[PDB]
RNA sequence: CGAUGUCGGCUCAUCACAUCCUGGGGCUGAAGUAGGUCCCAAGGGUAUGGCUGUUCGCCAUUUAAAGUGGUACGCGAGCUGGGUUUAGAACGUCGUGAGACAGUUCGGUCCCUAUCUGCCGUGGGCGCUGGAGAACUGAGGGGGGCUGCUCCUAGUACGAGAGGACCGGAGUGGACGCAUCACUGGUGUUCGGGUUGUCAUGCCAAUGGCACUGCCCGGUAGCUAAAUGCGGAAGAGAUAAGUGCUGAAAGCAUCUAAGCACGAAACUUGCCCCGAGAUGAGUUCUCCCUGACCCUUUAAGGGUCCUGAAGGAACGUUGAAGACGACGACGUUGAUAGGCCGGGUGUGUAAGCGCAGCGAUGCGUUGAGCUAACCGGUACUAAUGAACCGUGAGGCUUAACCU
RNA sequence: AAUUCCUUGUCGGGUAAGUUCCGACCUGCACGAAUGGCGUAAUGAUGGCCAGGCUGUCUCCACCCGAGACUCAGUGAAAU
RNA sequence: ACACAGGUGGUCAGGUAGAGAAUACCAAGGCGCUUGAGAGAACUCGGGUGAAGGAACUAGGCAAAAUGGUGCCGUAACUUC
RNA sequence: AGGACCGAACCGACUAAUGUCGAAAAAUUAGCGGAUGACUUGUGGCUGGGGGUGAAAGGCCAAUCAAACCGGGAGAUAGCU
C-alpha cells in the first residue's frame, strides 16, 4: 500500500519471553500528513504527497509556504510522494498515523546510505589484494590489469573501479516488524536499516511475498 | 537520544547484585531440553564486566574437566536468573584477561574481606 | 607518461577556462568608523562591528 | 574457526593425541568449519596401543572451538584449545567410548545423540 | 574517513602538537592576546578553556593538574589569582576568536584569540 | 629489425557455445534408483592442496560441477622474474684448440610524474523561450538471476528381493551480493593506569619531557569483519526443443498449409538503483515582477533615469556530506560548532593528611580522582545591520472557446 | 650423481598426496683415479630438503600514527 | 656540474646506568637541516597492533615475527681428541 | 698462543624495501661478513698502451678497456642508410 516517511534513531534489542535476542531499529515516525493528491485527470497516476516534522518559519521559502498553505498544513522538512494502488483514496489534510503498520508483517526500509566517501577498489568492489611481499613493488593494493590487449583496445562500460561509495539510496527488502508502539510513535523493525543516525527513511510494506 | 533510552529502561531488570572483577560468582541460567525448563548452574570466576546499561555483560571463566571454559552473559536477558556471589575478590585491574594463561596454583586470587 | 601530438591553442585556452580567479564581490562597511573590511574580519585599524578590540 | 592445516586436540578415548584438519567438508569453496561441523582429518600423533595410528584418514566432528559458538540470546561460549571427536569414515558412529572435556548444545542433531549421552558436561 | 571524529592533526607528530599547545597556552595566559593561525586558534580553545575551568576551584590537587599541563610556575601563578577571580561566573566560553587577515608570507588565514576581558 | 618484451603464477577480467552442473524434452539394451545418447538452452555457478619454473598431468580430499575455447595461446606505461635468450663457474660430451650443446647445474639491475581515446567518480558554463523553488512521471540504461542437505509426501508407486522415486510442500546450510554496529570481537599513538633508564621543575613528595605510543595492560566514539539482519523468487506475456487437439492437400492417415492449446534459469516484464542534456529537453503545484521617458537604417532594436522582487550566490559556524567544487543543517525570531553544567562510559581506590611498620609498602578518608569523539540541557564566546547577482508581466502564426 | 637423455627409471623411508630430498639396486646413452677417485670432524652472507618455535606471508584483510598524494599562496622544471 | 641524504687522514673526549669509544638521557658548546598554511579521499612510502587458524602463501618461510644478558646447573651422534 | 671466538670504530657489500628524468652517473634505512691480520689507512715514490698490473673476472689503468686518452696521417675507405 502507501508508504510512510520516518526518522532513524539508533538501534537496540528486544528480549522475548523465550530468550531470543531480537535486534531492532527504532524508526520514529512523527506524523505524516497529506499535502497533495494527484489524479489521472491531471497527472495520469494516482499518488499522494506527504511531509513530516516541522521547519523554522524563516527557513521555509515562499514557494514552499504557498504550497503548504493551500493544504492547511504546518510546514514540514522535505516532501515525499507515494504511488497509490487501484483504490485507497485520501484527501488533503488527512493525517496518516503510524497505525497503518499495526497489522502487516514485513516492511521495506529505504534511505540514504552512510556515505563511506571516495573508496578504493578493495573497499568498494571487494577486490582481493595482491601479495604483500615476495618482491611485490608499488602494488600492494592497486587493482591491477583492467582490460585485454589490442583486440578490445578500450575498457568496457561497467568495469569496476575506484569511485564514490555510499551516500545513495539503498533499499533493504522484507524486514520483519516487531512492535508498533502507537503512543510514542516508534516502529521497531528487525535487523539493520540503512542510513546514518538521524536521516530520512521511506518505510513501506513488503512489495513481494 | 531520549526515545531510545525509554525502550532500554522498560526492559532492564532492577535486581542484580553488584559484583566486581575477581568475584567467584555462581550464575544460574535456564536451558531447554526439548520441553523441560531446567535450571542449570554455572560456577566460575568473573573476568571482565562490560557496562552499557541494557546491553551490559559479564564474562565468567570456569576450569572444567580439563578445558578452561569461558562464557559471557547478556546481563539483562531472561535466560539468566541469579548472580549469586561466593567470594568477594580483590585485584587491582578492571579486566582480568591474564587468567587465560595462568593455571592451577598461580591462577588464584585474594579475597577482599572488608 | 608522454604526450603524442602537441595540444593546440584551443585546448590550452579551454583548459584555462575554469582557472579564472574570482573577485571578492563584497566589502562590508564599518558600523562605527565607516571603513571597509571583509565580512567577519577586522579592519585595518582593529575595529570590528563597532568595537576597538585590537586597540593598536 | 577451524580450517585446513589446523592442529586440534582429540577429545575422546580413541587413540589419537593430536590431529590436523586437511579439508573442511560440507560445501564448495567453504572457508572454515565451526560449532558442530564435519571435517576430514588425518592423525599426526597417536598413542602406542590405540585403535588408530599415525597416517589414517577419517572424518571427525568439532565440539570445541577457541573462537566459541553463539547462543540465540547474544551469549558466547568460548573454550580454550580447539577440539574434535573422531568418527567412523563410512557412517558417523563415533569411534570412542569415553569423551573427555565438555561439549556444546548444538550436538543435538540426531547423528550425534550418542556423543552427548557420553560427554560429562552440557 | 573520520566520521564523527573530532580533533585536528595539524601536520605534526602526536608528541609535537601535545607539547606545542603547551607552549601556546603559556603564551596566551601571559599575554591575553596572540596573533595566530586560525585552525590552531580553533583548536587552542580546547586546551586553554579547560585550564581556566580547572582553576575555578582553588586547592592543592588542582594546582598539580594545572601544573601537569603547561609546566610553569608563572602560568599557574597567573591562574588561580587573576583568572580564577576575574571569571568565577562566566559559565562557559572564556575566549574570543577574531579572524584578522592573511599572513603575508604564505597566505595563511590568521586570527586573534583573546580572553573575554581587557576592558580596563 | 631508426625495437611489436616472450613462459607460468598473481591481480582483474570479457565473449562465443561444440554444455561440466543446474532448467525443459526425445529414445533406450529406460522397472525403480543411478545411468548411456541426442536435441533446445550461455541467466548464474564452475575447487583447496602435495610435487615441478611449470602450462600439462598424476595423486590426496571435496563439490551440484571442478567445462572446452577466443581475447598479441587476454593482461610487465599493473606486479613477480622461478623459467627462458648477456657477461661468472662446473660436470658429462664433441673439438688438437679458441669454444660449443632443444644436455643440466648454482648465481644474475624489469625503467616511464598520463596530453589524447577509453573507463570509474564528481563538478563549472549554457541550453530548455519571463524569472525561481519544490515534488514526480518515465523514454532509455545498469545491478540482481547459483544451489546443497535433511524432513514431510512415504519407506507409498516401482520391484522376487536388495534397494527405492516423479510431482508438490516445510525447515536449515555453503558460496556470492547489498546494508548496518545492538550483540562477540579487532583497532582506538587524542582517555585511564602499571613500570625500567635518565634529565629537568631548588630538594623530599608529586608531575612533565625523551627513548618505535619507551615498553606494556585494559578502553569510549567512530570505522570494520570473523559479527547480525536481509536479498536470488513467486506470478504474468510471447516462444525454442518437444507434446498436442482438430483437419485437408492426398476418400485414409497426418501437430500445419487455415484455425486453436500447452511448453524452460534464456527473451520481455515483475524486484532494486541511475535517469527529462529523453535538444523529442516532459507533467503538476506554489511563489514574484502589472515605472515613466528619448534616439533610430521604426527592428524580437539601442539608450537614460527610477525601481531591482521571489529566490540565488557570497561570507560565517560546521555536519554521521566530503580530495577540491558539490549536497545537508544553522546564522541570534538561534542549539550549527566550541565551551560549560548534569549524566553516561572507560580506567580503577588520585593528591593531600592521619595511623601501623626499622624500611619498602599497606590500611583508612575512597568505587575515589581523572575522563576523547558520546547522550540530555543551557547562549557564555563565535555565526553582524547591510551590501552583490538576478528584473520591471514575458515574441510570431493558427485554431477553439469568451466577447 | 653438479654427470642419467629415454625418466617423475624401479624399490624403500619421510607426506593425507613428494617430478625435489634421503638410503639402495647397476640397464654407467655419455663416472673413474693428480684436467685426481672415494671418504671426512671443523667452517660457509654456499645449494637442495625436513622438523620444532614464532609470526598479516596467506585464507581475508580491518583500524591507527606519520611523509607525499589533495586545496590555497610563492618559485618553477623534464622526457615528447 | 649545485648551498647535493655521498667521500676525506690525525688529536681532545665530561655526568648517570652499562663490561664499552655500543646504546638510552643530558652538561660544555652547536643547531631545528631555506618553502609554508590547511584538508585528513584512493593509492604509495616508513611504521604500531590484531580475533580464529599457523606456511594453507610462494620459485623458496624472501620479508616480518621470534630468540637475545649475566651467574649457576645441564648438554648427543661424530672427531684429526 | 691463535690467518681462534662474541662485538663498535674502521673496512667490506649478502638479502629485501625505497630510489631508478633519484638527494646520489650505484646511495639511504632496517638487518648483514671480517674486525691482531693474507688486515686497514695516511703521506710520498715506481711500472706504462700490444705495454703495465692482476689471490685471474678478459677485471683495472682518471665514470671510458677483448687494447685507454689527446693531437696528427685524415676529408681513412664505405658495393651500405
Amino acid at each position: 500500500m502507501i508508504g510512510l516517511v520516518g526518522k532513524k534513531v539508533g538501534m537496540t534489542r528486544i528480549f522475548t519471553e523465550d530468550g531470543v535476542s531480537i535486534p531492532v531499529t527504532v524508526i520514529e515516525v512523527e506524523a505524516n500528513r497529506v499535502t497533495q493528491v494527484k489524479d489521472l485527470a491531471n497527472d495520469g497516476y494516482r499518488a499522494i504527497q506527504v511531509t513530516t516534522g516541522a521547519k523554522k518559519a524563516n527557513r521555509v521559502t515562499k514557494p514552499e509556504a504557498g504550497h503548504f498553505a493551500k493544504a492547511g498544513v504546518e510546514a514540514g522538512r522535505g516532501l515525499w510522494e507515494f504511488r497509490l494502488a487501484e483504490g485507497e483514496e485520501f484527501t488533503v489534510g488527512q493525517s496518516i498515523s503510524v497505525e497503518l503498520f499495526a497489522d502487516v508483517k514485513k516492511v521495506d526500509v529505504t534511505g540514504t546510505s552512510k556515505g563511506k566517501g571516495f573508496a578504493g577498489t578493495v573497499k568498494r568492489w571487494n577486490f582481493r589484494t595482491q601479495d604483500a611481499t615476495h618482491g611485490n613493488s608499488l602494488s600492494h593494493r592497486v587493482p591491477g590489469s583492467i582490460g585485454q590487449n589490442q583486440t578490445p583496445g578500450k575498457v568496457f562500460k561497467g568495469k569496476k573501479m575506484a569511485g564514490q561509495m555510499g551516500n545513495e539510496r539503498v533499499t533493504v527488502q522484507s524486514l520483519d516488524v516487531v512492535r508498533v508502539d502507537a503512543e510514542r510513535n516508534l516502529l521497531l523493525v528487525k535487523g539493520a536499516v540503512p542510513g546514518a543516525t538521524g536521516s530520512d527513511l521511506i518505510v513501506k510494506p513488503a512489495v513481494k511475498a | 537520544s531520549n526515545i531510545i533510552k525509554q525502550l532500554e529502561q522498560e526492559q532492564m531488570k532492577q535486581d542484580v547484585p553488584s559484583f566486581r572483577p575477581g568475584d567467584t560468582v555462581e550464575v544460574k541460567v535456564w536451558v531447554v531440553e526439548g520441553s523441560k525448563k531446567r535450571l542449570q548452574a554455572f560456577e566460575g570466576v568473573v573476568i571482565a564486566i562490560r557496562n552499557r546499561g541494557l546491553h551490559s555483560a559479564f564474562t565468567v571463566r570456569k576450569i572444567s574437566n580439563g578445558e578452561g571454559v569461558e562464557r559471557v552473559f547478556q546481563t539483562h536477558s531472561p535466560v539468566v536468573d541469579s548472580i549469586s556471589v561466593k567470594r568477594r575478590g580483590a585485584v587491582r585491574k578492571a579486566k582480568l584477561y591474564y587468567l587465560r594463561e595462568r593455571t592451577g596454583k598461580a591462577a588464584r586470587i585474594k579475597e577482599r574481606l572488608n | 607518461a608522454v604526450q603524442q601530438n602537441k595540444p593546440t591553442r584551443s585546448k590550452r585556452g579551454m583548459r584555462r577556462s575554469h582557472d579564472a580567479l574570482t573577485a571578492v564581490t563584497s566589502l562590508s562597511v564599518d558600523k562605527t568608523s565607516g571603513e571597509k573590511h571583509l565580512r567577519h574580519h577586522i579592519t585595518a585599524d582593529g575595529y570590528y562591528r563597532g568595537r576597538k578590540v585590537i586597540a593598536k | 574457526m577451524i580450517q585446513e592445516q589446523t592442529m586440534l586436540n582429540v577429545a575422546d578415548n580413541s587413540g589419537a593425541r593430536r590431529v590436523m584438519c586437511i579439508k573442511v567438508l560440507g560445501g564448495s569453496h567453504r572457508r572454515y568449519a565451526g560449532v558442530g561441523d564435519i571435517i576430514k582429518i588425518t592423525i599426526k600423533e597417536a598413542i602406542p596401543r590405540g585403535k588408530v595410528k599415525k597416517g589414517d584418514v577419517l572424518k571427525a566432528v568439532v565440539v570445541r572451538t577457541k573462537k566459541g559458538v553463539r547462543r540465540p540470546d547474544g551469549s558466547v561460549i568460548r573454550f580454550d584449545g580447539n577440539a574434535c571427536v573422531l568418527l567412523n569414515n563410512n557412517s558417523e558412529q563415533p569411534i570412542g567410548t569415553r569423551i573427555f572435556g565438555p561439549v556444546t548444545r548444538e550436538l543435538r542433531s540426531e547423528k550425534f545423540m550418542k556423543i552427548i549421552s557420553l560427554a560429562p558436561e552440557v | 574517513m573520520r566520521h564523527r571524529k573530532s580533533g585536528r592533526q595539524l601536520n605534526r607528530n602526536s608528541s609535537h602538537r601535545q607539547a606545542m599547545f603547551r607552549n601556546m597556552a603559556g603564551s596566551l595566559v601571559r599575554h591575553e592576546i596572540i596573533k595566530t593561525t586560525l585552525p590552531k586558534a580553533k583548536e587552542l580553545r580546547r586546551v586553554v578553556e579547560p585550564l581556566i575551568t580547572l582553576a575555578k576551584t582553588d586547592s592543592v590537587a588542582n594546582r598539580r593538574l594545572a601544573f601537569a599541563r603547561t609546566r610553569d610556575n608563572e602560568i599557574v601563578a597567573k591562574l588561580f589569582n587573576e583568572l580564577g577571580p576575574r571569571f568565577a561566573s562566566r559559565a562557559g566560553g572564556y575566549t574570543r576568536i577574531l579572524k584578522c587577515g592573511f599572513r603575508a608570507g604564505d597566505n595563511a588565514p590568521m586570527a586573534y584569540i583573546e580572553l573575554v576581558d581587557r576592558s580596563e
